[PDB]
């Protein structure tokens, strides 16, 4: 049945939002990370 | 190695090769860009550097190239490919790139794509027999898992629809072994050279069936797609299939689909390079460049993962003498060869057993592994076919009528060899009743004739009659 | 039955695309605006330095018309030309003796070639 | 543009000098007449060019203009009912401009400019536009020709012209950014057209021809391979097929070829009606000639200007059956070419990259999405013509690693006059499987059965004509009599088709059904007659057979008629027997 | 006995041009050597 | 009228020599070769560049030198004088008279090569010519505009049928329906590899029938120099070109042992050291034969037609050899002889079944012949086969087990071997053939033709072999 298909999307969309805010938690501190890392 | 130098000053364009002459900082065997005037970018690879200029094989069509916007460009001085175990469920292209749209991947390590010998002390001898569920493979041509198992096919030859029912029914008997009972699958990897759109939707539908496309890699080159990048194709499904093996503890079956087009793709490069031929134009390196590529597959002491090889190359003529299956041949460890005449009566998988071998069967069956009688039993059936198939010769001169009964009983069990044990369609076979349909036929025979079996196994399975199994 | 483990996957994998994107689109339009800095006189210095060391017998530098500035007294002592080129931005440029070999410092280039190495990197950070 | 001079003529290749800057495989006009060619080598400030027209009476130092541009076809309403070269110049225009011979240098457009063109617009200002899509719409022979967004263009529509008359160059539609999109395009001859998506080949490519369409059939994507020696029926059987096929255009490419053939087509043609619109047969062909002393390095532009007209109509929504008349002849063409650059020679002196050409243009053929949305499909059949018959040839080979089906035409069964000559023992076909589903939907349910029958009937007669011909006819038993004699009753009845016979030309699928039915059930009847004791010369002068002979040659509209008279006359004659 | 000796006429035709092949390569690489000392030594 | 001569002769190897500032020498530009002596050989140009021009020398190098040799322009492209006046004449292969008859006077100088037929240009080759020998009149019907070979083998008397052919060629315009009047018929008659024996014996034949004084014959001996066979067909296909779409004539052009053409284009192409083909044949020779064979045709809006009987002999008996294996995929047919019907002692020894004419088709019936053609010949094939395979059949069972329709269809075999395909040197009209082949056909019962229309077998059946 289609419902089974729907919970998979369910869930797929939350955690797609889940790893989205993870991300948004430490973002800049990555990017400025790198950046260092690049510069000599 | 975190700044461009850009070689203007090509002097030469011609087939797949390009000259480019102050480029003395390129390494041998560099990878490269080749940018045009109007900005698309080509790849290439450095086959011979000098202080006058430097050899490139490009990996695309030079149509747009000019000797004055051109430029050459340094990517790494070895050709490395990233790998990720997350590259399972991903679908690749001939040089390595994303073809499905996903983002490129994220690389644990870079590997080169050639490799490194495996050291004969570090490698374990192949013993895990492994159930391909088709009685040829499995009685009479056993493969075990680290095992190098090419199909020789030909031209409109099945050998396609083979290797996607051995990749769906594969399996290893741990029951039989007495080892730990375990129900891991196979990761497979999937390397097309030149393959037609045909051959590729019926492999791409299949594994999508069976759901196995989760636990594949795939590495497309199509027909269209460019010649000169086939070198690479099998170096990088190689490389992958190694780091996932000996270093997360994969079982891994390679799939290579046709090997001659790859055989082609090196014959350009080499004319092009006045390359001393061998046999047919081939390059003379062709030996040691196709060893580059199989000897890649084994088990190693102390590691829990192997590499399987199911290359698949088609026969110019039918002719086993060329110098592709030839060289093959000679650098595998057996060959399943397909035959047009079992194909034209009908018979899947038409496998012809006499031609067909397994080097590295003894290793894998016998007593604690699959069955006590199973090296004897495969060894009086190759007798038995052997005899019916002189005796069919004898007959297209003599006629049946001169027959005596012992013949007669042996052209029965040739025929009925390739009606019940050869042709079985699309059905998965234990071994068990793979050795049980075996007997049944053995026993068209009378007891004394079985001089490869021992006494005690006549005695324990000789007598079953066919009907017993179907009827 | 394997068409959500596949659809999870696929969505799991183009939202770290995304994550590391963005990561990267950060980084460019930081590096971008890098010359305002006031420490882009060194960095100009630094990369002219790396190009010309790593391009012996250059015959002359190319930089923009607004970095030459910066670089009226380097090329000097080092004895090689310099030329206006204002297509070239945050970046430096060299021009070999034989006139067919050249390098590129702009920090595009640095970023897009060193990107597939630090990837690794940026994956164990932003999910370590 | 990039100007030089020539610096050496060897045969049909031309080393210009100074052409720096000129790329590879860019057309270029050499000597003072403008002969055209493609640059295949940069060496220094040299090009190798090879030239698509004769070079005797060049000089050195005459002049050499590259034009920037690839090998192009112009795209768009004309091509049908059309005779091109292997360059598309149009050879009716080419006549009527410079009498019956054909004369180096003509330059002359191929799509006419003077005809007004009835043109209907369906994209509305402001709409947005990408690759593909279609425009609008023109009469051109009964097809609602579409014209077409060159692949590579994206953009806004500004304006739209309206309903009326307008020639190719008339700007009917321009974008936002001043792009100017007309009746026709340019398109790269080497480049394949993109498309959306490829999709499984599922509906027979209908030829006419009993032995083609049952026993090897071909999907209306496929690709078929032709090979057999000199006198075989190659170039009747392209034409059968060019003539009885279910598609909506033909490409027919004569490649190193009689010139009496393309002469005949054009002859015959006109006055033959298409199969499904009633009207003449060349409204729906296209016809590319190099005839065999055309210029040689012509053979390669002529396949594949064939295939990408055929992928140009394909993009229009059609089912497009590409004929290659011969692919050897561009082999060699290549074999001459490769010799000029001193190019080291794989097999018999054939470049090493012969395969590689012969697949990119074969893995055209395909069934597929359109950019426009649409549904299409191109159908290659291949001619083949291997030195002496040898099949262990390299162009054969390297077509057998791509096609579908292997149709092998036979010389023992052409001097016989047993035409079409398929060898059907070693012939083969790979979309058997797949088109089963569409058999059962449009033929008859039982049809694949019947037809495995009749395979398998074939089968026993050739294991027996060996017995047969060590032992004698008579020294057999009598059941293998059988065999043997309806095995003749297949290939002497239903294998058998006579090209130029009015009826026997073409043979619907129900058709062929009717005859393998009638057979079969004669077949059975006579098996069990067997049995019940009746001899075989009874069974062989029984009138019915006469009528199982006089099938083919019935008409359709007739035809099931015939069969419900012929199968109650079967049981009705072996019945009486007793 | 025609049979076989259609089958040896094949294949000496094969193995003759073999052969003929391989004396083109080889002048082709003569040739290649000698106008490489003749013109740049 | 003045001349350029060019002194700087760099290299002479082969049959090659290199000219150091000739830039104004055309490619296929024809030259002169004087040497110190002041003997005068011909060349051609086959590369040209700014370094150097190589030219290739007609004749043997000997006597040529690198102080005194000059070399010199004849003319952009190899041309002839053609005029009507030909006929009735003999010449070498390069134009020159080798009959002691003064120089012809010419009223054009075309080129040899030729320019390609335009396809839109030709039309249907939709006539019959009679060769009057029932085997090709019947069976193989020749079709004006055809290029129909004749293959051959070592022993078997090609050159009588040439000769025979162009004898006995007519046009037969009677039959055409509409009784047009007579139309002129050539013939061009091109050989080469021909020893002084075959010579001596095609003049005698030539000349016995006064056949010569409407053909053209252009000899080529096999001690002449290797170039002037080639040239000897392009000669010959340019007079008849010429003729036949400039005055309205019919040309039969025959060319004769075209396996020596081979050889010598195979000579030509390895001393230009080039990429041998299959059995050191070079790689182009399909294309060269094709230059030559399609120059046969009949155009819209002429009168004239260009017939060609190409005559090959072929290696071995090997069909599968390059030259008749590449000539059959360039003409329209062929006509086949055979050692059993020679061993029989049966003139001309054409077997019909391995034969065909692909033209056939269009070129017999109503307006063209008569309309039993097509049906008798077809019915002819038809029993002969059937009786070769019943003798092939009777190999096994023996004569004793044979039935009725056995016997019937072998001494219907017996007797067409006898009697139509033996017919020594009669020039058997059309109708006489088909008369022939009915009282033949008249041997096996009414019942047993089932190709023949029941009103055709009423009409023509049940007269027997009275006429012998
Ligand atoms: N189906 C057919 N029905 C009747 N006649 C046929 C048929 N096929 C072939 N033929 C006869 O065979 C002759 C030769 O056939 P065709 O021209 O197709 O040869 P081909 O195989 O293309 O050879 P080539 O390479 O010489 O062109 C035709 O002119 C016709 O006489
Ligand atoms: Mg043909």
């Amino acid at each position: 049945t289609e419902a089974l298909l729907a919970r998979y999307r369910e869930r797929a969309e939350a955690e797609a939002k889940a790893v989205r805010e993870k991300a948004m938690a430490r973002l800049d501190e990555a990017v400025a990370l790198v950046l260092k890392e690049v510069l000599p | 190695d975190l700044l461009k130098k850009e070689y203007t000053g090509i002097t030469y364009i011609s087939g797949p090769l390009l000259f480019v002459e102050n480029a003395k900082d390129l390494a041998y065997g560099a990878i490269v860009d080749i940018k045009d005037g109007t900005g698309r970018v080509r790849g290439g690879q450095v086959i011979e550097v000098s202080e006058e200029y430097a050899v490139i094989q490009v990996f695309e069509e030079t149509t747009g190239l000019d000797l004055a916007t051109t430029s050459v460009s340094l990517v790494e001085d070895v050709a490395r490919l990233g790998v990720s175990k997350e590259m399972l469920g991903r679908r690749f292209n001939g040089i390595g790139k994303p073809i499905d749209g996903l983002p490129p991947i994220t690389p644990e390590k870079r590997l080169p794509i050639t490799g490194l010998p495996l050291n004969p002390v570090a490698r374990r001898k192949p013993e895990q027999f492994i159930q391909t569920g088709i009685s040829t493979i499995d009685v009479m041509n056993t493969l075990v898992r680290g095992q190098k198992l090419p199909i020789f096919s030909g031209s409109g030859l099945p050998a396609n629809e083979i290797a996607a029912q051995i990749a769906r029914q594969a399996t290893v008997r741990p029951d039989l072994s007495g080892e730990g009972e375990k129900e891991e699958p196979f990761a497979v990897v999937f390397a097309a050279m030149g393959i037609t759109q045909r051959e590729l939707s019926y492999f791409i539908q299949e594994f999508e069936r069976t759901g196995a496309l989760s636990r594949s890699v795939l590495f497309l080159n199509k027909a269209d797609d460019p010649t000169i990048e086939r070198i690479l194709t099998p170096r990088m499904a190689l490389t992958v299939a190694e780091y996932l093996a000996f270093e997360h503890d994969y079982h891994v079956l390679v799939i290579l689909t046709d090997m001659t087009n790859y055989c082609e793709a090196l014959r350009e490069i080499g004319a092009a390079r006045e390359e001393i031929p061998g046999r047919r134009g081939y390059p003379g390196y062709m030996y040691t460049d196709l060893a580059t590529i199989y000897e890649r597959a084994g088990v190693v002491e102390g590691k829990k993962g192997s590499v399987t090889q199911i290359p698949i190359l088609s026969m110019p003529d039918d002719d086993r003498t060329h110098p592709i299956p030839d060289l093959t041949g000679y650098i595998t460890e057996g060959q399943i060869q397909l035959s047009r005449e079992l194909h034209r009566k009908g018979i899947y998988p038409p496998i012809d057993p006499l031609p067909s071998l397994s080097r590295l069967m003894n290793n894998g069956v016998g007593k604690g592994k699959t069955r006590e009688d199973h090296k004897q039993v495969s060894d009086q059936l190759y007798s038995a076919y052997a005899n019916g198939v002189d005796i069919r010769k004898l007959v297209a001169i003599i006629g049946e009528d001169a027959l005596t009964e012992n013949d007669r009983r042996y052209l029965q069990f040739a025929d009925a060899f390739e009606r019940f044990f050869i042709n079985q369609g699309q059905q998965n076979r234990s071994i068990e009743e793979s050795l049980q349909i075996a007997w049944a036929l053995l026993s068209m025979l009378p007891q004394g004739e079985l001089k490869r079996i021992s006494k005690d196994h006549i005695g324990k399975y000789y007598g079953q009659k066919l009907e017993e199994i179907w009827g | 039955e394997s068409a959500g483990e596949l659809l999870v996957a696929t969505a799991r994998t183009q939202a770290r695309g995304e994550v590391l994107e963005e990561v990267r689109r950060r980084v460019r339009e930081a590096l971008e605006a890098l010359p305002q800095k006031p420490e882009w006189p060194e960095v100009v210095r630094k990369l002219a330095l790396e190009a010309l060391e790593a391009l012996p017998g250059a015959k002359a530098l190319v930089a923009n018309p607004e970095d030459l500035p910066h670089l009226e007294a380097l090329a000097r002592e080092r004895g090689v030309e310099l030329q206006a080129e204002p297509a070239l931005r945050l970046g430096v440029r060299a021009v070999g003796a034989e006139g067919k070999t050249q390098v590129e410092n702009s920090l595009l280039a640095r970023l897009d070639r060193a990107w597939d190495a630090l990837s690794s990197k940026v994956a164990q950070a932003l999910w370590g | 543009m990039i100007q030089g001079v020539i610096q050496k003529i060897a045969g049909p290749a031309v080393i210009a000098k100074g052409m720096l800057g000129a790329r590879m495989y860019d057309i270029c006009k050499v000597g003072e007449e403008g002969l055209v060619g493609e640059i295949i080598r940069l060496d220094g400030d040299t090009a190798f060019v090879q030239v698509y027209e004769d070079t005797s009476g060049l000089k050195v130092g005459e002049p050499v203009v590259s034009t920037g541009l690839p090998l192009a076809v112009e795209l768009g309403p004309g091509m049908l009912n059309g005779i091109y070269d292997g360059i598309q110049r149009p050879l009716e225009r080419i006549r009527e401009k410079t009498g019956i011979y054909i004369t180096r240098g003509v330059v002359v457009h191929a799509l006419d400019r003077e005809k007004k063109w009835a043109w209907t617009p369906m994209v509305k200002p402001g709409d947005e536009v990408r690759g593909g899509m279609v425009l609008g719409t023109v009469p051109e022979f009964g097809f609602t020709h579409k014209i077409l967004v060159p692949p590579d263009v994206r953009g806004r529509v500004k304006e739209v012209k309206p309903a009326g008359e307008y020639t190719v160059e008339e700007p009917v539609v321009v974008l936002e950014d001043g792009t100017e999109l007309k009746m026709y395009h340019t398109w790269p001859v080497r480049r394949a057209r993109p498309v959306q998506r490829k999709l499984d080949p599922n509906t027979p490519f209908l030829t006419g021809m009993r032995i083609l369409d049952v026993l090897f059939p071909v999907a209306m994507g496929g690709t078929a391979a032709i090979p057999g020696p000199f006198g075989a029926g190659k170039s009747v059987t392209q034409q059968s097929l060019a003539k009885w096929s279910n598609a909506d255009v033909v490409v027919y490419v004569g490649c190193g070829e009689r010139g009496n053939e393309m002469t005949d087509v054009l002859v015959e043609f006109p006055e033959l009606t298409d199969p499904k619109t009633g009207g003449p047969l060349m409204h729906r062909t296209v016809l590319i000639a190099n005839t065999s002393n055309m210029p040689v390095a012509a053979r390669e532009a002529s396949i594949y200007v064939g295939v990408t007209i055929a992928e140009y109509f394909r993009d229009q929504g059609f089912s497009v059956a590409l004929m290659a008349d011969s692919t050897s002849r561009w082999a060699e063409a290549l074999r001459e070419i490769s010799s000029r650059l001193e190019e080291m020679p794989a097999e018999e002196g054939y470049p090493p990259y012969l395969a590689a050409r012969l697949a990119a243009f074969y893995e055209r053929a395909g069934k597929v999405i359109t950019l426009g949305g649409e549904e299409g499909a191109v159908t290659i059949v291949g001619a083949v013509s291997p030195p002496g018959g040898d099949m262990s040839e390299p162009v054969t080979q390297s077509t057998l690693r791509i096609v579908g089906a292997f149709w092998r035409l036979d010389a023992s069964l052409a001097f016989r006059r047993h035409f079409p000559a398929i060898n059907w023992n070693g012939s083969y076909s790979l979309f058997t499987s797949a088109l089963d589903p569409w058999y059962r939907e449009n033929v008859a349910e039982d049809y694949p059965e019947l037809r495995d029958a009749i395979s398998e009937l074939l089968q026993r007669e050739a294991g027996l004509q060996e017995i047969v011909q060590l032992v004698g006819p008579d020294a057999l038993q009598d059941a293998e009599r059988l065999v043997i004699e309806v095995g003749r009753i297949i290939r002497e009845d239903f294998l058998q088709q006579n090209a130029y016979h009015e009826v026997d030309a073409y043979c619907s699928m129900k058709k062929a059904y009717g005859i393998m039915k009638m057979i079969l059930a004669f077949y059975k009847e006579a098996e069990a007659a067997i049995k019940r004791g009746v001899s075989i010369d009874e069974i062989l002068q029984l009138p019915v057979l006469e009528r199982i002979g006089r099938a083919r040659y019935v008409s359709e509209e007739e035809f099931p008629a015939y069969f419900e008279e012929a199968m109650k006359e079967i049981q009705g004659a072996f019945k009486a027997l007793a | 006995i025609p049979g076989i000796r259609a089958q040896i006429r094949f294949i000496q035709q094969v193995l003759e041009q073999r052969e003929r092949e391989d004396t083109f390569r080889l002048k082709r690489i003569k040739g290649k050597i000698e106008a490489r000392e003749a013109e740049e030594e």
